[PDB]
RNA sequence: UCGGAGAGAGGCUCGGUGAAAUAGACAUGUCUGUGAAGAUGCGGACUACCUGCACCUGGACAGAAAGACCCUAUGAAGCU
RNA sequence: CGGUAGGGGAGCGUUCCGUGUUAGGGAGAAACGCGUGCGUGAGCCGCGUUGGACGAAGCGGAAGCGAGAAUGUCGGCUUG
RNA sequence: GGCCAGUGAGACGAUGGGGGAUAAGCUUCAUCGUCGAGAGGGAAACAGCCCGGAUCACCAGCUAAGGCCCCUAAAUGACC
RNA sequence: AGGGUGAAAAGAACCCCCAUCGGGGAGUGAAAUAGAACAUGAAACCGUAAGCUCUCAAGCAGUGGGAGGGGGACCAGACC
């Protein structure tokens, strides 16, 4: 259970990287909600 | 069984290359005959 | 695994869960637009087409089961009197999902309950 | 706007022309060009190939014919083609080495008992595993993974032999499907076949 | 410094994390005010927040300080950095005590216009180099 | 403090292509040294020789600066058509060379170190050795072997 | 009389400054940047020991196969039998290099040894 | 035997806050052999595209903690 | 002219002191960072759109004088 | 002799033996070789086995032990 | 345990973002990259931009050779 050694930078910012990346995937879906939002007519957002 | 296994520096005495042919110890290098001495490396010219 | 539970449960246990269904769709009842969670949304779309649906032969059954499963007294008395009126022709289908932004701080998907 | 991917790619192209300069073949060829004298001192060192040295277009072909040939001394001859120890531009570190071509897979001849007594086992990962499989299973089953496991032990199984390892081109057939660079017939060396 | 163009906006240490500041900073880097306004609008971060507030303090800075649109103004770099972390000695149990750090960020939102000139022609003209100062301001691949 | 402006001398870009195609383009001729070769022994070992190269080698025992200097000791001296396979020396062979200024190679840090047998050595070696530059190779025109 | 100095850090910035290329905390960790320092230096040694040992081998396989390419059976040590019995006192292997920047010059180099 | 289903609190995902023991640097395979006599690091072969997530703990002679057992100290102390 | 335990000889560096209110220095000292330079090396010398007031060399002396290790120790910051 | 240190746990290999079971990479001695304190090459790897004693440089040559099909330098060398 | 903005608070009038904190202009100052966390600011640590390069690969991460590519160049063969 306790870590043996400690990562390098390497597999680091590989993890870090991928955790922004799996924040980067959540956003175009709301650039997609952010301009149906706009002008027409959706049944949603009272 | 009363047979030992032969360990390190044994294994060394035992399984080291050893030319075991008459002949291939009688092997010196080949001569070639004497030539004569070359000249000089280089020469002073003014 | 959940093959075929068509029961929807929450995150809360369930008589806590029915306490739930049945305050949410009396105040749904009470206000006719509510914010909820979407899970709360559809679980108030069953059980509140059940109780238009239930007070819609206004028997004295009807009115006593209907009258058993909500909180409040004054809010079924005016529920038979105005769903025969209203609802009548409809055929299923009372209500309306219309879904908003998330909640902040829990970034939970959040819905908006019409009657219609 | 495409041309300015074009245009100035056409210019980099350009100036890769007027600037940079090709590097010409090792055949029919004399020490130095003029301008080579002046450049580098590739004479006292040792020659090192460039990249338009090891082009795989230009690389030989070679066809033998496996029917009747003893394998494993076949296999050491197609090793010292494929690695290019036949050539003076023979470098260990990169690959200029040649393309082969082995017709005739299933007709290999062996010397002695290994037909019945030399096994090609292999294994997974998990204990049980250890397949038995003789000399004359895989000839009447895949023939050419024969030679093509008897000359993986003769290339330096690196990045590098593995690289080589994909100019082999053994085929059980009596023809081969390659009109590539008109493969002209093996070399052989070897007086005990 | 790019010859008058960008627009430098810093911050204070705002009291979060600086790594979920920096996935909502690496989101809306290279794209317009536009875009970074309808999604910091929408984005389902609280790191969102502060970063949608130093964007329209940045592009109103440079519609005032400047003299801009909120239209032709692309986010530059927006670089997010560490700040001073504050130490909290928890007590946790069998008599240990652990340090909880309050970290803090420190962002830096550059800003850039397209303040161009956009030029007839690509070909090359080799004279009057005190021109050639002017007339070029920010292009790609500088050869000598 | 605004966009600069679109400047208005109302320039006309000669497209002459006369000029630009003169100036961007170098004409740089090699210089044509001749057609010889051969391969010298100095101190123990040999260099590919050419007239006319930035040589290095050994010799810092003793040679004056700007000398001009014969390396007599010839072998295999080859022109563009024929080569000399030099039974050990080519006889009466020269070539001239200018022995200039003595240099100090690249430091080679000579660092040892054995093991946990804590012993750790950093010296260090400069070369003490000597740029030549060639002038020309003559003395050569006997026993032609030719194929 | 306290002596708080700077030397450590000259003595360690020019030990940091060698240990460039690395590929991790061997560029950037003193700890280790000194017995990279010192793993370099003998890694130059023995390297440079064998590369006068490697290019003499790089030199016998290059000529061995220059030589190997007239198909009649005359290997390497032929060529020195009739290299030093036809006296050409130490070529030094250079005909190697020469094998390839003047292969018809070798051609007859090989094609006099013959005669 | 011989398990099976269901309800909660965790576990999984999302949004907030956010540690810890540990840690020479880690670009951290299997078999087999060798070696301070139990090797990811040495040798030969075979096998493996990179990198996550969720579980399991066989190894890293895993973490702890200068072995309570054994012995040594011209040690300490209690007791007889 | 390999070298552990170890013995001897010769040197570099640091801060202070004598020369010294030294030469030099807001026309940029010390620092910090840099080298296509020199040494057997400890190191010197030179260059810095950073910094802003001190301080060399030579000939000498005195040390809280040189760091990679002490389950060292004190601050800072990682890993998980 | 003067001044002044370490060391006083050794290990394997050949021979001469004792203890053992002429068992142990076992234990104790006597002469010697190596390691310890010894790099390099051969021994696949591998302190003690063979050659061999590393001041340094060379993109120099000849050899000892050992090898000359391929991985991996040199003979798919010759004759019994 | 926590010292040192300037020489002098001359400590930022006024405008914008704005609930503040803070930030940008302007103004003071020789210096505002001396802004009150304020003097030189190094390493670990976290980042962003530019050049080359990694997704059939076994490696104390080097070193010797160096394919391909990039940069300034002047002893254009050199250097990184």
């Amino acid at each position: 259970a306790v870590p043996k050694k400690r990562t390098s930078i390497y597999k680091k910012r590989i993890r870090k990287n991928i955790w922004k990346k799996k924040g980067y995937w959540a956003a175009l879906k709301a650039f997609s909600l952010a301009k149906s939002l706009s002008t027409g007519n959706s049944k949603s957002f009272f | 069984s009363s047979r030992p296994q032969k360990k390190g520096t044994a294994h060394h005495m035992k399984t080291r290359p050893k030319k075991t042919a008459r002949w291939d110890i009688k092997r010196g290098p080949a001569v070639y005959p004497p030539l004569p001495p070359l000249p000089a490396e280089w020469t002073i010219v003014s | 695994m959940k093959h075929g539970r068509k029961i929807h449960r929450l995150s809360r246990p369930a008589d806590q869960r029915r306490a739930l269904l049945r305050g949410l769709t009396t105040q749904l009842l009470k206000h006719g637009r509510i914010k909820t969670t979407r899970a709360k949304a559809s679980a108030m779309r069953k059980y509140v087409d059940k109780m238009i649906t239930l007070a819609k032969e206004g028997s004295l059954h009807k009115r006593r089961q209907a009258l058993g499963f909500i909180y409040e007294k004054q809010i079924v008395h005016a529920l038979f009197a105005e769903v025969p009126e209203r609802y009548g022709d409809r055929n299923g289908g009372y209500t309306r999902i219309i879904r908003t932004l998330p909640r902040r701080g829990d970034n939970a998907p959040m819905a908006y309950i019409e009657l219609v | 706007s495409t041309k300015c991917t074009e245009e100035w790619r056409q210019l980099k192209e350009a100036v890769k022309k007027e600037f940079a300069i090709p590097h010409v073949p090792l055949d029919q060829r004399w020490m130095f060009t003029l301008e080579e004298a002046t450049g580098p001192d590739i004479w006292n060192t040792t020659w090192y190939p460039k990249s338009a040295d090891h082009v795989p277009t230009d690389k030989k072909w070679y066809v033998v014919d496996a029917t009747d040939l003893i394998l494993g001394r076949m296999a050491s001859t197609i090793a010292i083609h494929i690695r290019g120890k036949n050539l003076a531009s023979y470098t260990p570190s990169v690959d200029m080495g040649a393309f082969v071509i082995v017709v005739n897979a299933d007709k290999v001849a062996v010397s002695g008992k290994k037909r019945t007594q030399k096994l090609y086992r292999r294994h997974s990962g998990r204990p049980g595993g250890l397949k038995e499989e003789t000399f004359d299973q895989l000839q009447k089953r895949i023939p050419e993974r024969i030679i093509e496991h008897a000359v993986r032990g003769m290339l330096p199984k690196g990045r590098l032999g593995r690289y080589l390892f994909n100019h082999l081109k053994v085929y059980k057939g009596a023809e081969h499907p390659h009109q590539a660079q008109q493969p002209i017939d093996l070399p052989l060396r070897d007086k005990r076949i | 410094p790019g010859k008058c163009d960008e627009i430098t906006t810093r911050g204070y240490s705002i009291s979060m994390s600086v790594d979920k500041a920096r996935r909502v900073i690496d989101q809306i880097r290279g794209r317009s005010y536009a875009e970074t306004l309808m999604i910091l609008e929408l984005m389902p971060y609280r790191a969102c927040y502060p970063i949608f507030k130093l964007i329209y303090s940045a592009a109103a800075n440079a519609s005032h300080n400047k003299q801009f649109n909120k239209a032709n103004l692309i986010i530059s770099k927006a670089e997010v950095n560490k700040g001073i972390t504050l130490k909290k000695v928890k007590p946790r149990a069998r008599g240990r005590s652990y340090m909880i750090k309050r970290p803090t960020c420190h962002i830096t939102i550059v800003l850039r216009d397209i303040t161009h000139f956009d030029s007839y022609d690509k070909f090359l003209e080799s004279l009057t180099p005190k021109k050639l100062i002017a007339l070029l301001g920010l292009m790609s691949t500088g050869r000598r | 403090v605004l966009p600069d402006d679109f400047q208005a001398p109302e320039p006309g870009t000669p497209e002459y292509n006369d000029i630009i195609n003169q100036f961007l383009p170098k004409k740089g001729p090699p210089p044509p040294r001749e057609e010889i070769f051969a391969v010298v022994v100095i101190g123990s070992r040999q260099y590919i020789v050419i007239p006319g190269r930035w040589i290095y080698t050994q010799r810092l025992k003793g040679a004056t600066v700007n000398d001009k200097i014969v390396l007599n000791k010839v072998l295999l001296v080859g022109t563009k058509a024929s080569t000399y396979i030099g039974t050990p020396i080519v006889t009466n062979a020269a070539v001239h060379a200018v022995v200039e200024e003595q240099l100090l190679d690249d430091k080679v840090i000579v660092f040892k170190y054995k093991k946990k047998k804590n012993y750790r050595r950093n010296i260090g070696h400069r070369q003490p050795i000597t740029r030549i530059k060639i002038t020309g190779i003559t003395g050569y025109e006997d026993y032609p072997a030719s194929t | 009389r306290v002596k708080r100095g700077y030397i450590a850090r000259r003595r360690r910035k020019k030990i940091r400054f060698f240990a460039s290329s690395f590929r991790g905390a061997h560029s950037r960790l003193t700890r280790t940047i000194a017995q990279q320092k010192i793993r370099a230096l003998v890694s130059a040694h023995r390297d440079r020991d064998r590369q006068k040992r490697d290019f003499r081998r790089l030199w016998i396989t290059r000529i061995n196969a220059a030589i190997r390419e007239r198909g009649v059976y005359y290997n390497y040590s032929k060529f020195i039998h009739d290299l030093y019995k036809r006296q050409l006192l130490l070529n030094r292997k250079i005909l190697a290099q020469i094998a390839i920047l003047n292969p018809n010059c070798i051609y007859m180099i090989y094609n006099e040894i013959i005669k």
